[PDB]
């Protein structure tokens, strides 16, 4: 009924053997337990129904296995086309309830990685943003710099999808403060970890253009 | 409960461990259905309600002599 | 497993949301006229179940109707010729089938129907008519007479002939024979030889014998067979033409061509008009070549072979 | 071949009810129960409810009872769902799925395309635009911040350009004031900093208008 | 289609010409009906409509008690 | 030949001029009722040949009612004792009675 | 589950119960066939010894 998925992402590189866990909180009647593909911003993909059985049309490197409390779905190699993803369903009872999902992305080399503004100032608030590019390792920007200290609550981060022909790309940092924060300090420093670099880049930010 | 035995001898089994319930009795008991004498079906109604009342009123007339013609022949069963 | 009625959600959705703070009066005639219709089907299953405790045949159209049983005939494993087979013989269907009511718990009313599975399709299948066939003395009493008791419907199966003697208990749509196998005895294919030769010693043909001539006659598919005998009056009719033909004491045939009618003694039957062709083979009744004196005259389930070896 | 066409997105107030369709091709409505799932942004589907039309029935989880209405219309083909009573965690993408088979019991084979439903807090309201600053200094990298969106993520293109010169799509992420932004990296050898101008377009919210920026250090 | 050819020696007759569908096996499907289980009709109403649906729901349930009654005796043929 | 219900006339008259006028909404729980009664004697002839495969035996009160039943006798070409002696044995004339379904 | 017979295939009942299985020859190897009446329908133990 609760049926939680393993690992929440999942990093292999193409052609590699994808195995993905499905346990449930109790026994599902039947072995009643479908896998579907989802690509990005589209329906879901039936693959596999009543935990071995594949669909019509799927090709056979997806299939199922497990019993009771736990079921795997394994594709014996990566196509370029399978990094998208996964959701499992049990439909032994009722209400049928999915799993939360599950993400393969494509595994690669340690990344490639390539003050604030008068008028949102003028306007009264502003956002100083700490942006990165082209980079693999799901780690990009981490901490800000006020003045030599650090905050919590007033900076929001958004990441973007993997690349097509690089599987890359980066994040984006945006620390939100008022016009009375802004006017108040004159530097805002960051430190990055771990962007597949020696040391966090271009933390100058002195007040003004 | 049920237990059963083959004869190979004589090609036969017989099934035993069954109850009885034997009709060796007739109870007879009087049904009745009470039934209105009605004649005047007079109505000047074109109601729709009227004419569902007088087409179910006909059958019941219909069903109640349609009876009568068949007790005009005694019951026997052959 | 189908779900063919849901009166859970007909009764708890619609109807009961009646707020009865006293009450309970929200009502609208048309939901009265529809719950009638829907607890209807429940009422019929109910009333045809108390009468044949438990079990139905042929299984009725409130037990599945005509389109859950065409979805259910879509959607059984089995060969798409023989889907198409139950598709266009549904009435055959219903009376060959049973509807046996299992449980009735967890808001859950449930009764398996039975339906039959046709594993042998399209096998050349015949039917035998026999009539008695006695001397043709004019005397009463006098008579030896002699029947072919193997009447009935055959069929070719895995090599061998299934053989239904009682043929009530086969359907005929057109050309083709519904038949369970239940009711049948397994034969072989040399049983066909009692029609091309009754004395074929490759298979014991079953006969019966008596002393009683007596007058009667045998519709068949494209004609029909009379057996006149004693002073009976045996005639072939015409509905245009009248009395056509006057039958002689013996067996004799006539086909459906020209004959609309055929009277024997008291007894009037009509001869079924099915477009066909027909074959008079001319023989000698084999009644003729048995002595009366030593003619065993008494034998109800006999054989060619057993009536020779008595002799 | 058995499809579901989905209406188109929707964006409503809180509190308000809305009303999708689904129409299938390719099969009857008796023939094709429509099962009514839904997922929001980020999150794993969640089984909602379902219409078996050929019973005239209709069935919800119990989270959506008494909100969730499944309707059916068999002379247009159709299935309609409508849920009342928005909430902030209302806003999902909706798919009505079906099966071609009794096999699958619940096993969903045949899928619509879906269909948006934002829970706003506002109606059509403009961005805000903002350039960058000379930061520190092999290449560079600079952007165009965009903030207060709302009719969706939005596209428009004046004076842009051809196939690469980078990707932009950048995942314009919401704000506890209800109203997103999102921002934009473009990268180039810092020589052509000295002498090239870099125009950014910008997304407007409604539809049909535009922003552009000129960065200027 | 249809031949028919007549012995005079037997006394007998052959039709042939058909085609066969004999009934060899048995498959065997399950089909229910959802119920309600309801218990209170209680209801202080007068309204002819309220009397109509308490006499259909008592239809009903008599219908499925009799149906119980059928259940505790197990289905068999003879 | 007799013509025992007239469902053509029933639908096209009465019923069907409902100024379809995306409403179709012409109705009374009359006409409901009253179409319910005239069609419930076709679908229980429907009913009773498709469990008996278009040949019934003896004759419903659905397939030939009493009054159509003692018309049908009393214009039938035979004698007058015959005619008094099926009117009197109704029930046993529908025993020895057969229903074939021909055409549609 | 199914006993089958020539071209006639059988389900048997799966009521619960105990089977016993009594051994014993044949009654019809006792009988010569040469003075066996074998065309008695209605007939009994006595009345074909009598007729042997």
């Amino acid at each position: 009924e609760i049926v939680t998925q393993s690992p929440g992402t999942l990093s292999l590189s193409p052609g590699e053997r994808a195995t993905l866990s499905c346990r449930a909180s109790q026994n599902v009647g039947s072995n009643l337990l479908a896998w579907y593909q989802q690509k990005p911003g589209q329906a879901p993909r039936l693959l596999i129904y009543g935990a071995s059985n594949r669909a019509t049309g799927i090709p056979d490197r997806f299939s199922g296995s497990g019993s009771g409390t736990d079921f795997t779905l394994t594709i014996s190699r990566l196509e370029p086309e399978d990094f998208v993803v996964y959701h499992c369903q049990q439909y032994g009872s009722s209400p049928r309830t999915f799993g939360q999902g599950t993400k393969v992305e494509i595994r690669r080399t340690v990344a490639a990685p390539s003050p604030p503004s008068d008028e949102q100032l003028k306007s009264g608030t502003a956002s100083v943003v700490c942006l990165l590019n082209n980079f693999y390792p799901r780690e990009a920007k981490v901490q800000w710099k006020v003045d030599n200290a650090l905050q919590s609550g007033n900076s929001q981060e958004s990441v973007t999808e993997q690349d097509s022909k690089d599987s890359t790309y980066s994040l984006s940092s945006t620390l939100t403060l008022s016009k009375a924060d802004y006017e108040k300090h004159k530097v805002y420093a960051c430190e990055v970890t771990h962007q597949g670099l020696s040391s966090p880049v271009t933390k100058s930010f002195n007040r003004g253009e | 409960n049920i237990t059963e035995e083959f004869y190979q001898s004589t090609c036969s089994a017989v099934s035993k461990g069954y109850l009885s319930a034997l009709r060796t009795g007739w109870y007879t008991s009087v049904i009745t259905i009470e039934l209105s004498n009605i004649k005047e079906n007079k109505c000047n109604g074109t109601d729709a309600k009227v004419k569902l009342i007088k087409q179910e009123l006909d059958k019941y007339k219909n069903a109640v002599t349609e009876l009568q013609l068949l007790m005009q022949s005694t019951p026997a069963t052959n | 497993t189908f779900k063919v009625l849901d009166l859970k959600n007909y009764i708890d959705k619609q109807l009961l949301p009646i707020l009865n703070k006293q009450s309970c009066s929200i009502s609208n005639i048309e939901t009265v006229i529809e719950f009638q219709q829907k607890n209807n089907r429940l009422l019929e299953i109910t009333r045809e179940f108390s009468v044949n405790a438990g079990v139905t045949t042929p299984v009725s159209t409130y037990m599945l109707t005509n389109s859950e049983l065409l979805s259910l005939i879509n959607d059984m494993p089995i060969t798409n010729d023989q889907k198409k087979l139950m598709s266009n013989n549904v009435q055959i269907v219903r009376q060959q089938s049973y509807s046996i009511m299992c449980i009735i718990k967890e808001e859950v009313l449930a009764y398996v129907v039975q339906l039959p599975l046709y594993g042998v399709i399209d096998t050349p299948c015949w039917k035998l008519h026999t009539s008695p066939l006695c001397t043709t003395n004019t005397k009463e009493g006098s008579n030896i007479c002699l029947t072919r008791t193997d009447r009935g419907w055959y069929c070719d199966n895995a090599g061998s002939v299934s053989f239904f003697p009682q043929a009530e208990t086969c359907k005929v749509q057109s050309n083709r024979v519904f038949c369970d196998t239940m009711n049948s005895l397994t034969l072989p294919s040399e049983v066909n030889l009692c029609n091309v030769d009754i004395f074929n010693p490759k298979y014991d043909c079953k006969i019966m014998t008596s002393k009683t001539d007596v007058s009667s006659s045998v519709i068949t598919s494209l004609g029909a067979i009379v057996s006149c005998y004693g002073k009976t009056k045996c005639t072939a009719s015409n509905k245009n033409r009248g009395i056509i033909k006057t039958f002689s004491n013996g067996c004799d045939y006539v086909s459906n061509k020209g004959v609309d009618t055929v009277s024997v003694g008291n007894t009037l039957y009509y001869v079924n008009k099915q477009e066909g062709k027909s074959l008079y083979v001319k023989g000698e009744p084999i009644i003729n070549f048995y002595d009366p004196l030593v003619f065993p005259s008494d034998e109800f389930d006999a054989s060619i072979s057993q009536v020779n070896e008595k002799i | 071949q058995v499809q579901l066409v989905e209406s188109g997105a929707e964006a409503k107030k809180p509190g308000s009810s809305v009303k999708v369709s689904c129409k299938i091709s390719g099969g009857t409505l008796n023939d094709y129960p429509i099962r009514w799932v839904r997922q929001a942004p980020g999150q794993g589907l969640e089984w909602m409810g379902g219409i078996i039309p050929i019973l005239g029935t209709s069935y919800e989880t119990q989270k959506f009872q008494g909100r969730l209405t499944l309707t059916a219309d068999e002379l247009t083909s159709t299935v309609y769902m409508e849920l009342r009573y928005l909430t902030s965690e209302d806003a999902a993408v909706y798919f009505c799925a079906t099966m071609t088979s009794p096999v699958f019991i619940d096993a969903l084979d045949v899928w619509g395309q879906g269909t948006r439903v934002t829970v706003s807090s506002a109606s059509t309201k403009g961005p805000s635009v903002f350039p960058l600053a000379p930061s520190s200094k092999g290449t560079a990298a600079l952007g165009c911040l965009v903030k207060d969106y709302f009719p969706e993520p939005v596209t428009v293109s004046w004076n842009s350009g051809a196939l690469t010169s980078g990707v932009h799509t950048f995942p314009a992420v919401l704000q506890s004031s209800g109203l997103y932004s999102l921002s934009s990296v473009v990268t180039v050898p810092s020589s052509s900093l000295g002498t090239q101008t870099y125009i950014c377009n910008v997304n407007h919210k409604p539809s049909n208008t535009k922003v552009d920026k000129r960065v200027e250090p």
